RNA sequence: AGGGGAUCGAAGAUGAUCAGAUACCGUCGUAGUCUUAACCAUAAACUAUGCCGACUAGGGAUCGGGUGGUGUUUUUUUAAUGACCCACUCGGCACCUUACGAGAAAUCAAAGUCUUUGGGUUCUGGGGGGAGUAUGGUCGCAAGGCUGAAACUUAAAGGAAUUG
RNA sequence: GCGGUAAUUCCAGCUCCAAUAGCGUAUAUUAAAGUUGUUGCAGUUAAAAAGCUCGUAGUUGAACUUUGGGCCCGGUUGGCCGGUCGGAUUUCCAACGGGGCCUUUCCUUCUGGCUAACCUUGAGUCCUUGUGGCUCUUGGCGAACCAGGACUUUUACUUUGAAAAAAUUAGAGUGUUCAAAGCAGGCGUAUUGCUCGAAUAUAUUAGCAUGGAAUAAUAGAAUAGGACG
RNA sequence: GGAUAGUGGCCUACCAUGGUUUCAACGGGUAACGGGGAAUAAGGGUUCGAUUCCGGAGAGGGAGCCUGAGAAACGGCUACCA
């Protein structure tokens, strides 16, 4: 989320050890990190253009992404920086060789890089435990906007 | 019906009904196997020559029996436009 | 089809019907509800150990015409009393009133046996030495 | 019956059956050129109209719906084309 | 069939297996266009367009000799109305029902058939919603559908 | 509704046959159908058909002759792992010697004999004897 | 809760019958029966038979719609009409005969196309009593409705048909 | 169901049956039970279709989108032969499979590394009248996957395979005297060792890896806010 | 931020209002340690596994802690209850 005054916090938000020396007048203000999470996700602009301080985002801060990915339909986007998506499988009950709808929903932190809303397709990444619940982290959008654009008004 | 070195295993290969193909099995008394004679030259029915037709209970119970014969005599040359293959 | 839906992903309803129609097998309710423990003068065992109050002469249904020796039993570990028969003609003269008899069942799931109404239970032993050995002449009954 | 031409019915039986139940489905009304001689030009029409046709200039009339084919009016030729 | 009866009519539209021509048709697909957007500009329905031009004309279907549905070519032209003409004479007739109804309290027998057309207008709109020709939030309220027809 | 039209064109081929008719007309000829159809003449259990062509679904016309006993459907197109495809034609195949069970596999819709060559599984889709 | 309260009439009172006769039959007649406003939600609420779809068999009636006519009748001057007749075709309520088929049978064009057992889907039943009882929940002004056990008991209960 | 005075059921004698170092009883559970029915039940009247209709969750859901034809490579059974001192491969033949092609035909995609295969051919030719045959460099095949960049509609199913404890199960070898077992053992110069073993299978949901692209879903270009360069 | 060997509402402070559910959350029951497995032999199943191996939990019931690489140990200690 985050949206708009970054330093919105009691404790100052800065990239850990990332450091701008002001006796050198630089134009872009902010000497900013980043990193590629690998398996060929693109680290996408918006977290190296942004000024975002997430330090869980998988691209600008200290956490990686190893293990499982998985991907799920977006759910609820009511929480700060963080989602939750479900995914669904069939489950076999072999007595009767028929299957059965069920479902998990998995919370995930989401970096401000991207801007999510319910419906999307995601993929996420485990990463470490992030918070009580949180194990994965949301990596790439396969969705845009479900059909968003072309739902306006009369012609 | 073989069996390994080819010889012929169970007796009694059945009949069959010319309009269904299906079995004539041995309690089925109510089939039938019309006898046609063999008509030559100015008359005279040769006897002892047959265009034999077979039909199983099942068709002359339904009623076929008839029209079945009608398509079945034609074909086989002993009818002149009676039938018809069109309704 | 007749009802049951024959869908490929219907397994759940399928599972859960089977589930509730179970309840009506007769014998599916009982283990789950622990009949035995909550009912059942024994505890869900094979036998049970007891006390004679008293002797009763149990006159059998129709269309017999007799009088069923039987006993009841106040069971050790229950508390429970139970009229329980005592087979084998003669017998009644080894049990003797205060005694401690070993009950078992009648071999019908419950369901009281014969001619004799309402006795679910029959006697195996007395005093320790085995009804049958008695009537025999195998053993004989200890001191007192 | 027991042996027959699903292929090729006749063209009666075919004729008198359901418009939906022929061997391909089709339409059996039809349209028309109508005119009163009272004008030079013809007016094409359906068979079922449902509406009362009113021709080209005059506010005269064709035609009057009912359950099925339309009543044509006074005096008018017609020919199925 | 027949979703809220119990009715099993079979009376259909047998349409000609010739896809092309009728061929002692003339006037071109100009001809034709420019006939149906006349009546859309009167106000016609696009079915009532499609039955003045079946019967005062040689339109058999405006689908053969034009390319393009009547519906779809009165989008084109910018006359497309703002909801489905069935969802609309769905809403139409339930408000004329309703105003039945609320005038006597006594016929059970219109509160009734008041649900199933409500009931078929609720499942038509579903549709229309999920296929986008609907705001994803657009619901059929009684207190506003007599405003949302006439 | 309508609901497996592979089930429709079956049934009126068994009651075709049971009521000792020789063709059928069958509604309303889908693919399936025909790859249905085809592996029964393959085997010799009906004789031509013809695709006739409303501007719809489709109309076949069957020509049968009397080897058909009967020919079934599997209603849920149940999922067959190779090790289970002689569990599903023991329980409803006459024999070993004759009749097909017909599947439908990635490889096509073929009869477990076939399916058991070309070493490839999938859905089950109905039998023929 | 108003109004209505002709009629018939739970209740009650009677006359008779009967060993008795709180009944059957007769008399009187309360509530009720009718209506408005609100409740109640049960009937052998029955076809004791779920719904959507497919197929499988002959027959003549009738209902509604429609198509066909050098059909009959209404005459005006020939029509137009209207009613009627004949053939067809959809969709009705049914009936008749068959049974390939099904069923324990009675019977059933579905209760058929099932051990050659799979079109989709909903619901209920699992020996008889106990018992639609106890208990809890919930709805109702009440009466009562819906949901709804067990212990114990028992070798039968039951169905259709056959002979008596 | 027997027993109320000739008891084929009780109490015994006699004789007889069944299983037998074992045999009865009680309780439980499994089979019989298609009386829990996915396979596979029944519901007109035997137990069972809600009084009726709407209807959300659930289950289910019409048909149609690369088919058909052509060429090539090499596999595994089975035949008619056996060349050879039980088994062998060529040529002749079917039969059933796999790979790759051209038919308007993404194979994700460019930038080199590599080339295995020929449109190649550079000479001819072991040799059966020669396209039977391969060693063989100087113009000319991409995909056979490396690695670096740039991107990717979603799934179900099925194939194969990796990853995988032992005992247990199924099962091989082996004469614990047999067998349940065991994992031994078997050969000699039995006076200074020889030597076979201690297999194989199932291991099913999920996860991983791979081939398939029927069946069944999903997403796309309609106020063009489309597609390639 | 503190605490831990370390991740983490593990704890604290500040802020926000979220998290799960008829695809059964939550609650109740279990005469419930889980698994390899066991019994029953057409198949599909049904029933069982305290108990020879693996994993977990405990040491009369709770809690606390010393030593130490490792214990919240009990044939270690301390306290309360029995
Ligand atoms: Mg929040
Ligand atoms: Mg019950
Ligand atoms: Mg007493
Ligand atoms: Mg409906
Ligand atoms: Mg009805
Ligand atoms: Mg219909
Ligand atoms: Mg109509
Ligand atoms: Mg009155
Ligand atoms: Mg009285
Ligand atoms: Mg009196
Ligand atoms: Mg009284
Ligand atoms: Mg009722
Ligand atoms: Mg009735
Ligand atoms: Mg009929
Ligand atoms: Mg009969
Ligand atoms: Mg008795
Ligand atoms: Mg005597
Ligand atoms: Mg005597
Ligand atoms: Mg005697
Ligand atoms: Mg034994
Ligand atoms: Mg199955
Ligand atoms: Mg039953
Ligand atoms: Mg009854
Ligand atoms: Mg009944
Ligand atoms: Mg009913
Ligand atoms: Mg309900
Ligand atoms: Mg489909
Ligand atoms: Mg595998
Ligand atoms: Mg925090
Ligand atoms: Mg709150
Ligand atoms: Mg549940
Ligand atoms: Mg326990
Ligand atoms: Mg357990
Ligand atoms: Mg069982
Ligand atoms: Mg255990
Ligand atoms: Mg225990
Ligand atoms: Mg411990
Ligand atoms: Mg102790
Ligand atoms: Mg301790
Ligand atoms: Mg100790
Ligand atoms: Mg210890
Ligand atoms: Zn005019």
């Amino acid at each position: 989320s985050t949206e708009l005054t970054v330093q919105s916090e009691r404790a100052f938000q800065k990239q850990p050890h990332i450091f701008n020396n002001p006796k050198v007048k630089t134009s872009k203000r902010t000497k900013r990190w980043y990193k590629n999470a690998g398996l060929g996700f693109k680290t996408p602009k918006t977290a190296i253009e942004g000024s975002y301080i997430d330090k869980k985002c998988p691209f600008t801060g200290l956490v990686s992404i190893r293990g499982k990915i998985l991907t799920g339909t977006v759910v609820s986007t009511k929480m700060h920086r963080t989602i939750v998506i479900r995914r669904a499988y069939l489950h076999y009950i072999p007595k009767y060789n028929r299957y059965e709808k069920r479902h998990k929903n998995v919370p995930v932190h989401v970096s401000p890089a991207f801007r999510v809303q319910v419906g999307d397709i995601v993929t996420v990444g485990q990463c470490r435990p992030i918070s009580k619940t949180v194990r994965f982290n949301v990596v790439k959008v396969s969705a845009a906007a479900g059909k968003a654009n072309k739902q306006f008004a009369k012609f | 019906m073989e069996n390994d070195k080819g010889q012929l295993v169970e007796l009694y290969v059945p009949r069959k009904c010319s309009a269904t193909n299906r079995i004539i099995k041995a309690d089925d008394h109510a089939s039938v196997q019309i006898n046609v004679a063999k008509v030559d030259e100015e008359g005279r029915a040769i006897p002892g020559e047959y265009v034999t037709y077979a039909l199983s209970g099942y068709v002359r119970s339904r009623g076929e029996s008839d029209d079945s014969l009608n398509r079945l005599a034609q074909n086989d040359g002993l009818l002149k436009n009676v039938w018809s293959y069109s309704r | 089809g007749k009802g049951k839906p024959r869908g490929l992903n219907s397994a759940r309803k399928l599972r859960v019907h089977r589930r509730n129609n179970r309840w009506a097998e007769n014998n599916y309710k009982k283990r789950l509800l622990g009949t035995a423990f909550k009912s059942s003068p024994f505890g869900g065992s094979s036998h049970a150990k007891g006390i004679v109050l008293e002797k009763l002469g149990i006159e059998s249904k129709q269309p017999n015409s007799a009088i069923r020796k039987c006993v009841r039993v106040q069971l050790i570990k229950n508390g429970k009393k139970v009229t329980a028969f005592v087979p084998n003609d003669g017998c009644l003269n080894f049990v003797d009133e205060n005694d401690e008899v070993l009950l078992a069942g009648f071999g019908r799931k419950g369901k009281a046996k014969g001619d004799i109404p309402g006795v679910r239970f029959k006697v195996v032993k007395v005093s320790g030495v085995s009804l049958l050995a008695l009537w025999k002449e195998k053993k004989e009954k200890p001191r007192s | 019956v027991l042996v027959q031409d699903l292929l090729h019915p006749t063209a009666a039986s075919e004729a008198r059956k359901h418009k939906l139940k022929t061997l391909v489905q089709g339409p059996r009304s039809y349209f028309l050129d109508v005119k009163c001689p009272g004008c030079l030009n013809i007016t094409t029409v359906f068979s079922h109209a449902q509406t009362a046709v009113t021709c080209e200039s005059c506010s005269t009339i064709l035609c009057t719906p009912t359950g099925g084919k339309a009543k044509l009016s006074e005096g008018t030729s017609f020919r199925r084309k | 069939g027949r979703m809220h009866s119990a009715g099993k009519g079979i009376s259909s539209s047998a349409i000609p297996y010739s896809r092309n021509a009728p061929a002692w048709f003339k006037l071109s697909s100009e001809s034709v266009i420019e006939q149906i957007v006349k009546y859309a500009r009167k106000g016609l329905t696009p079915s009532q367009i499609g039955v003045l031009l079946r019967d005062a004309h040689g339109v058999t279907q405006a689908r053969v000799i034009t390319g393009n549905k009547i519906m779809r070519i009165l989008k084109s032209n910018g006359l497309a109305p703002e909801i489905p003409e069935d969802l609309y004479y769905l809403i139409k007739k339930a408000v004329s029902v309703r105003k039945h109804l609320e005038r006597n309290r006594k016929d059970k027998d219109a509160k009734f058939r008041l649900i199933l057309i409500e009931s078929r207008i609720h499942r038509l709109a579903r549709y229309y919603r999920t296929v986008a020709v609907l705001p994803p939030n657009w619901k059929y309220e009684s207190a506003t559908a007599s405003a949302l027809v006439n | 509704t309508r609901s497996s039209v592979l089930a429709d064109a079956l049934n009126a081929i068994n009651n075709a046959e049971k009521t000792g008719k020789r063709q059928v007309l069958i509604r309303p000829s889908s693919k399936v159908i025909i790859k249905f159809l085809q592996v029964m003449q393959k085997h010799g259990y009906i004789g031509e058909f013809e695709y006739i062509d409303d501007h719809r679904s489709g109309k076949i016309v069957v020509q049968l002759n009397g080897r058909l006993n009967k020919c079934g459907v599997i209603s849920p197109r149940f999922n067959v792992k190779i090790g289970d495809i002689e569990k599903w034609t023991a329980n409803l195949l006459p024999a070993r010697q004759f009749g097909y069970v017909i599947l439908t596999t990635s490889a096509g819709i073929m009869d477990h004999e076939e399916a058991r060559r070309k070493h490839v599984s999938g859905k089950i889709l109905g039998f023929v004897y």
